[PDB]
DNA sequence: TGCCGTTACAATGTAACAGTGG
DNA sequence: CCACTGTTACATTGTAACGGCA
């Protein structure tokens, strides 16, 4: 356990995620009958502003197949929330043309390094080549 | 330094509470005895106003 | 540590310089000793004759 | 042997560099919040020094 | 000109505007920046110019003008 | 194993720059 | 000039797959 978990924050995250999924059409609840599903969704909607009861709501009506996805989404949300405080711990997202990405991933898989490590090593070698020439 | 640091938070909270309490009053407190006379004046004002 | 390392580098430079001086002295001594060996051989030959 | 220590110094230098950007960014962010909170918020309300 | 760096950073580090700082005044007492604030200011100046300033030289920047005097 | 950090993506939304033709 | 288009460099959120560890 590296990042401390805060209930009033992660519960709001879970509520927002479930509301988003419901608005997206995902079946939040395990009830195939539409009446029970709608009733549970209404309970959730009126359940806003409550961690201790949204957790119970999840335990009681949550769709079995979404547990893993919700858990990993909350994991990622927690990690990003804690890393977004400092500049050096943040992550920069870019888009690479498919050939360039293909070659870079080929190198990374070949050497066992990650994309960041592979690019760092390559840049260091480029600098070393510059110094060699210079 | 560590002993003073351990003592610190209690003293700081005490100072803040005392400052708030005194500023709420028109007077500024400076001694335990002074707090006692303030209590006596409070009792006098209470027994009058009642 | 930066100042300490720079100063140690300067000390290193000084010792390297003095050992270069000793290397030059060694070369000069080598020439002189070549001459000395030549002299020894000449004296040996003269004694034999 | 000393060239390794020089490389370690370079590592420490980059770490110092990083800490320095962190600190300067923190102060840049702080500036504005001080400026706004000087509307009596910071006097005693927010600054719970305890 | 290049001084726009200093006269900018100073403000960004002290909450004052570009014209607020006066060359005759002193950071330590005439700008409200305490020891920690002045350390932060000098270290931000160091960061901005990608250079280094030892403690001894750094301590002689208590006045507004010095911030450019060592720079230019 | 199940949780928890971590990586490498995918999909969509925006700001900024460079071009192109009316 | 001006508008509309193409492109790059991000952000934001979600997900699956590894690998560490109780
Ligand atoms: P002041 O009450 O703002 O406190 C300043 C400070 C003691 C926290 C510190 O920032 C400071 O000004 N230190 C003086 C310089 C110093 O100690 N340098 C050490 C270099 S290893």
């Amino acid at each position: 356990m590296k990042y401390q978990q805060l209930e009033n924050l992660e519960c709001g995250w879970k509520w927002a995620y479930l509301i988003r999924k419901h608005q997206e059409g995902e079946p939040i609840t395990k009830y195939i009958e539409n009446s029970a599903a709608h009733a549970a969704v209404d309970k959730l909607i009126k359940l806003e502003s409550e961690p201790v009861r949204v957790l119970e709501w999840i335990e009681q009506h949550m769709n079995p197949d979404l547990f893993n996805r919700m858990k990993q989404t909350i994991r990622a949300r927690r990690k990003r929330h804690f890393n977004a405080e400092h500049q050096h711990t943040r992550k920069k997202s870019i888009d690479l043309d498919f050939p360039v990405w293909h070659r870079l991933s080929a190198l990374s898989q070949r050497r066992g390094n990650t994309l960041s490590e592979t690019i760092v090593q390559l840049i260091e070698d480029a600098e070393r080549k510059e110094k060699y020439a210079n | 330094i560590q002993s003073l640091t351990a003592r610190a938070p209690v003293w700081l909270a005490a100072q803040d509470t005392l400052n708030q309490l005194c500023e709420q009053s028109g007077e500024t407190l400076a001694s335990s005895n002074d707090v006692t006379e303030y209590m006596q004046q409070l009792l006098e004002r209470e027994r009058e106003a009642t | 540590s930066h100042k300490q390392l720079a100063t140690e580098q300067y000390r290193h430079v000084e010792m390297a310089r003095e050992l270069a001086e000793q290397s030059g002295a060694s070369s000069d001594l080598e020439t002189d000793h070549q001459a000395a060996s030549d002299h020894l051989n000449l004296v040996q030959t003269a004694m034999r004759q | 042997e000393m060239e390794n220590v020089q490389k370690k110094l370079r590592k420490l230098e980059r770490d110092y560099y990083q800490i320095r950007e962190q600190v300067v960014s923190a102060k840049a962010g702080w500036c504005a919040v001080m400026r706004m909170v000087k509307d009596n918020g910071v006097e005693r309300r927010l600054h719970r020094r305890e | 000109t290049i001084e726009e760096r200093v006269k900018k950073i100073i403000g960004e580090q002290l909450g004052v505007k570009q014209e607020e700082v006066t060359n005759n005044a002193s950071f330590v007492e005439d700008l409200g920046a305490d020891s920690l604030d002045t350390v932060e200011l000098v270290m931000a100046l160091e960061e901005e110019f990608d250079t280094e300033i030892p403690d001894e030289e750094a301590e002689k920047i208590t006045t507004v003008q010095a911030a450019i005097d060592y720079i230019n």
